[PDB]
């Protein structure tokens, strides 16, 4: 959890770091890395009270630390880095939903037909696409069953009582080697 | 057709059949009656199951995929979300098994042999039927010759590559 | 189906109706003047709009004659289907076997409706992935014909013939792999008594296991043991080795291929000579094939030549060989090979021309699927020396995809260049 | 025609059972890659990804040199004669290649059997394995040249752990393959005298799967750990000076260690970068930066971008300056447009960065058919 977290911190201190020294453009560096810190701690703040989602699905109130279009441009950043995010783990995905065997049988015997060139393309790009809405309606249940399980649990206790920034890691050959 | 007589009772029933066809009325209420309209949907119903053996199920499964899988989504999001904390349910199990049922079900060959129809030649032949006249405009079909000996034995003396629609 | 009391009276009802609408439209006309001539003796007497009335009058005599039993079924005049010869005990039995997994299919979506934990519910959606992708699953190529099949019904003009043709193909492609198949039991059949076949191994083989067992339990218990129990433990073993040889032979099932041809193609009598006379036994030589690319062929030696042919049949679908053909109905390239003093050439052919060959040659290639090949026996005409060099010409064959991979470059046939 | 023989010698093909390798014979520019190279070699993968019956490419260099880059010396003719579209042509034929090597539908194998510099790692290194060998080194002396690291080269060094990305592209520092393999850059490893081994075993596979391939390619290889002089374990001063907001900080941080501590290798980092355009490096810094963020096809399209500033000589230049010293006149003492690092203005810097498409141009602007290919990597 640790991974995702960071590069949303990484993200937004590389966006807002210029957001502010546009903004307030006479102050020296010291003035932005001073800001830039409260708004980090603001963000993560925000992040500790409800996760991601209250970041980008409605607006809170404004914290009077900041202006109102501070606060405006800072939730806009969030939801740019994390539609950046959600575009990126969605490339990710389609990476080996595009390789993935049942694809490959479809578009092996398609090929065979003699289905060539952007026609062959297309049908594998939506036979992957059809791959990842089935599997994420299976991880939307498993979650589902996870929330449920977990709530129930807690509702039944009531009844049943009474990055280090360059380190090297090496591994060569899928075998990792990082022992002393 | 639906009217597997006896060999000496449907001679004698003959008779009153034929008598309909003496007059241009009793052709037309023939042919404007619901026991031939009976015979018909019968007929298009029988022709339908034969297409079962070329898969022809399948393939109309696989033109739905999508919202045949759609069915099993939504019946899991409710039996999910309408049941963590049955009409509904009933409806869509019913809905589910019938699709399950028409999509999966092997073809059926039943015991009743198959009625064998007259050809026409429309592929080559244009036929006005009232004068009667007739023009040639095409070539003739070597899968269209209407002979009743089978394909494999046949195939002895024409060595057709059989299945591309084409006079080889 | 239809009462023929029910067709009586819709005949009748329709003579009726005819003379209804005579009289109805007579009313009509002659209430409005309108002399009613081309009614009466238009319809009564000279209609003839068949010309039906010496085939009535024929009919009618005819049925006067005889006696029989009435209702007593006859042989049909219309009759021979000649394709409606299949088993009907194999066709019956898959009426229910999709019956039970459309039940079992069932019971689990009522079983997942009786759910009370969602750990539970989860449980039970997995069991019905696990059946449905193993007993109602889709092939992905008929997913890929229903795709093909949704541009087809909006396409026009090019588009529409090439999709037509491509779908062509992959029809063709999807009714050979679901006829001839070998993973589906279904593709298989018994020969003469010489899922249910997978329990019915399975439960032999648990028995086999457990008998190995407890041979070895003896056989170790027989080591440190001398004397009348020694004795008795050796009797007790050649017991046990008794039911395991005849479990053993009971595993031991020919099976048939369906969808194949078997054809004799030499049954000989040879013989050996001993001190009483001689000794004389059948040869059988035959051969296979689905027409499909797959040939095959067997020689079996019997006491007679319904039993030589018997275990050739049996011997047959042993050694299949898969055969490649250019466009399903000829050859790559002509082919000249030679085994022991039998040489043999083809010639591949255009698609109208036949097949040009000797009987062992013309039988083989009709097994194997060729429509459009001739040939050459040269040399000696030894059927079984030719049923081999048959199969070592049609194995030496270099296909375009051969060609490709071999030189690492791009084949095209000439007339797409 | 007849005239496109060269071409075809310079870009070979060699064919296996299910398997293509293109191999580059420019033998005088070191496999140097020209215009009609860079054609040639888009159109063989665009005809073998189109083709069912290949199951996988390859890419290989002839000679004890794998790729040294671009062939510059025909775009500095060209800028020099006025017209500036020669230069813009190669460069979006380029790009619009390392794109397709990106996103590539079948697996492509790498062979980096020598010198590799420039563009020739991003016609490499996007791509699925890459395989090194004990002749293999990896340098981006772009800085030098008073260029960009371009062709992709924002995007994978942006990615390497650290801020080693940063010291690889301002000082042009030399990797070898052990390295490669260790910053991740490399897949596989092998000595040059089993390459025969491994070229044979992968030229008859007869498998599209990716899981064989690299155990093939694992089986085949050698096994390798990198030594105790190598980069990676001063990875620490790497995230300590090259760490730093500016150029100039980090040169001034580097100064001082020099002064307290006399570093040895603080000493050879400030003979690596005292040689480098200050503009380039300010350039540099801000594009390795910015790509650490974003996807393929935005890296692609800003070093375009900055490509398409540097040849049309609008603030410096260096580029042309750079090309004449170092391989025109080879005195290899360049006077750059800014001598020092603090001439560099921001407002310069942004000229590079800037939305050209919005000066009412089209062809400013990098196509890329992300619609077609729909972007998976
Ligand atoms: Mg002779």
């Amino acid at each position: 959890e640790d991974g995702t977290t960071n590069e949303f911190l990484s993200r937004f201190v590389w966006i807002m770091r210029g957001k502010v020294s546009e903004a307030y453009p006479d102050c020296d560096k010291k003035m932005i890395d001073g800001m830039l810190l409260l708004i980090v701690e603001k963000v993560v703040e925000e992040i500790e009270r409800g996760g991601f989602n209250k970041v980008g699905s409605a607006p809170p109130s404004p914290s009077s630390e900041f202006s109102d279009d501070l606060w405006a441009t800072i939730w806009e950043v969030s939801n740019t880095v994390l539609k950046d995010m959600e575009k990126e783990r969605k490339k990710e995905k389609m990476k080996q939903y595009v390789q993935s065997p049942e694809v490959m049988e479809m578009c092996r015997f398609a090929g065979e037909i003699g289905i060539r060139g952007d026609l062959l393309r297309e049908l594998r790009f939506k036979w992957a696409r059809e791959k990842m809405d089935d599997a994420e309606f299976y991880e939307s249940l498993e979650q589902q069953r996870d929330l449920d399980n977990s709530i129930r649990e807690s509702e039944t206790v009531d009844g049943e009582v009474e990055k280090r920034k360059g380190k090297l890691k090496y591994k060569i050959y899928g075998l990792e080697l990082s022992d002393p | 057709k639906l009217l597997h007589q006896p060999l000496r009772m449907w001679r004698r029933s003959k008779t009153e059949w034929f008598h309909l066809l003496k007059t241009k009325r009793g052709c037309r209420l023939l042919l404007k009656s619901r026991f031939l309209q009976q015979l018909r949907s019968s007929m298009q119903e029988e022709d339908l199951e034969r297409t079962k053996k070329f898969g022809s199920e399948k393939v109309c499964l696989g033109s739905s995929f999508a919202e045949h899988k759609r069915m099993k989504r939504n019946l899991l999001k409710s039996l999910f979300l309408s049941k963590r904390r049955p009409i509904v349910y009933n409806s869509s199990l019913s809905l589910y098994s019938n699709s399950t049922y028409c999509f999966a079900s092997p073809h059926k060959l039943t015991m009743k042999r198959r009625i064998k129809r007259i050809e026409l030649p429309t592929h080559y032949l244009e036929v006005n039927y009232r004068t009667p006249k007739a023009v040639v405009f095409y070539g003739p079909n070597i899968g269209h010759i209407p002979h009743d000996i089978r394909l494999k034995d046949l195939n002895l003396l024409l060595w057709s590559r059989n299945g591309r629609g084409q006079n080889i | 189906t239809i009462s023929p009391a029910e067709a009586d009276r819709v005949v009748r009802d329709l003579l009726a109706e005819v003379e209804k609408e005579k009289q109805r439209e007579r009313e009509e006309r002659q209430r409005q003047g309108l002399d009613c001539k081309d009614i009466d003796d238009e319809d009564e007497d000279e209609e003839d709009y068949l010309g039906i009335e010496p085939f009535i009058e024929k009919l009618k005599k005819q049925n006067l004659k005889d006696d029989g039993e009435l209702n007593r079924r006859e042989e049909s005049s219309d009759s021979d289907s000649e394709l409606d010869e299949v088993d009907w005990d194999e066709e019956r039995k898959k009426e229910d076997m999709f019956n039970k997994k459309f039940q079992r299919h069932k019971e689990l979506l009522q079983t997942l409706t009786k759910s009370e934990t969602l750990d539970e519910a989860y449980k039970w959606m997995t069991k019905l992935d696990k059946f449905e992708e193993k007993h109602f699953k889709l092939a992905p190529e008929y997913r890929v014909i229903g795709e093909l099949m949704n541009r087809l019904k909006v396409a026009e003009g090019k588009d529409k013939f090439i999709l037509q043709q491509k779908i062509n193909r992959a029809m063709r492609l999807v009714e050979w792999k679901e006829a001839f198949d070998p993973n589906n039991p279904a593709n298989y059949g018994v020969i003469e008594r010489d899922d249910d076949m997978k329990e019915r191994d399975d439960i032999l083989l648990e028995k086999l296991n457990a008998i190995d067992k407890k041979l070895e339990s003896k056989l170790s218990e027989l080591d440190h043991t001398f004397g009348k129990k020694g004795k008795r433990l050796e009797e007790e073993i050649r017991d046990l080795a008794e039911e395991r040889n005849a479990l053993t032979e009971k595993k031991r099932q020919p099976l048939y291929r369906k969808g194949y041809d078997v054809h004799v193609i030499d049954v000989k009598k040879v013989a050996k000579v001993t001190k009483g006379g001689r000794v004389e036994r059948y040869t059988a030589l035959m051969v296979c094939g689905n027409y499909e690319g797959v040939i095959g062929y067997a020689k079996a030696k019997a006491e007679t030549g319904q039993s030589a042919m018997q275990k050739a049949y049996e011997k047959c679908f042993q050694n299949l060989h898969y055969i490649e053909r250019h466009e399903e109905h000829t050859i790559a390239h002509a082919i000249q090979t030679s085994y022991k003093k039998t040489k043999l050439y083809l010639w591949p052919a255009p698609t109208t021309t036949g097949m040009k060959a000797g009987r062992v040659v013309k039988t083989m290639l009709l097994l194997a699927g060729f429509k459009n090949i001739k040939s050459k026996v040269i040399g000696s005409r030894n059927s079984y020396n030719t049923v081999k060099a048959v199969l070592k010409a049609l194995n030496a064959v270099e296909t375009p995809k051969d060609v490709q991979e071999k030189f690492g470059r791009t084949v095209v046939e000439k007339y797409l260049l | 025609s007849a005239s496109d023989a060269d071409v075809q010698d310079q870009v070979s093909v060699e064919g296996k059972a299910k398997s293509r390798a293109a191999i580059l014979d420019r033998p005088s520019s070191l496999n140097a890659l020209s215009a009609p190279m860079v054609g040639r070699l888009k159109r063989l993968y665009e005809s073998w990804e189109e083709n069912p019956a290949i199951s996988f490419v390859l890419m290989k260099g002839s000679g004890k040199t794998f790729c040294s880059g671009a062939d510059v010396l025909p775009l500095y003719h060209s800028i020099n004669e006025g017209n500036t579209e020669e230069c813009k042509h190669f460069f979006g034929s380029l790009y619009n290649f390392v794109y397709l090597q990106g996103t590539y539908l079948k697996p492509n194998i790498a062979i980096m059997d020598g010198v590799t510099m420039g563009c020739g790692g991003g016609i490499s290194i996007p791509g699925m394995f890459r395989v090194a060998t004990d002749k293999t080194v990896l340098a981006h002396p772009e800085v030098q040249i008073g260029f960009h690291p371009d062709a992709g080269a924002s995007y994978y060094l942006s990615r390497l752990p650290g801020y080693l990305g940063e010291y690889l592209a301002l000082t042009g520092q030399k990797l070898d393959g052990v390295e490669m393999i260790a910053c991740g850059l490399a897949t596989h490893f092998c000595l040059h005298s089993r390459l025969g081994m491994v070229e044979e075993r992968i030229g008859k596979l007869l498998t599209d799967d990716p899981t064989v391939i690299e155990a093939s390619l694992a089986q085949y290889s050698d096994l390798v750990y990198p030594d105790n002089t190598s980069v990676l374990h001063k990875i620490e001063m790497i995230d300590r000076y090259f760490g730093l907001d500016t150029v100039e900080e980090i040169i001034e941080a580097m100064e001082n260690e020099v002064a307290d501590s006399g570093n040895e290798w603080c000493k050879k980092t400030l003979k690596q970068v005292k040689e480098a355009s200050p503009l380039s490096l300010k350039i540099t810094l801000q594009s390795i930066r910015e790509g650490r963020f974003q996807t393929l096809d935005q890296c692609l399209t800003r070093e375009y971008r900055i490509s398409l500033c540097g040849v049309s000589k609008t603030v410096s230049g260096d580029f042309c300056e750079g090309i004449r010293a170092r391989l025109v006149d080879k005195d290899f003492a360049p006077k750059w447009d800014p001598p020092r690092l603090e001439d560099v203005s921001k407002d310069m810097v942004d000229c590079y960065f800037s939305p050209a498409t919005d000066a009412d141009d089209s062809e400013s602007e990098l196509k890329l058919p992300t619609a077609q290919r729909e972007p998976y990597f």
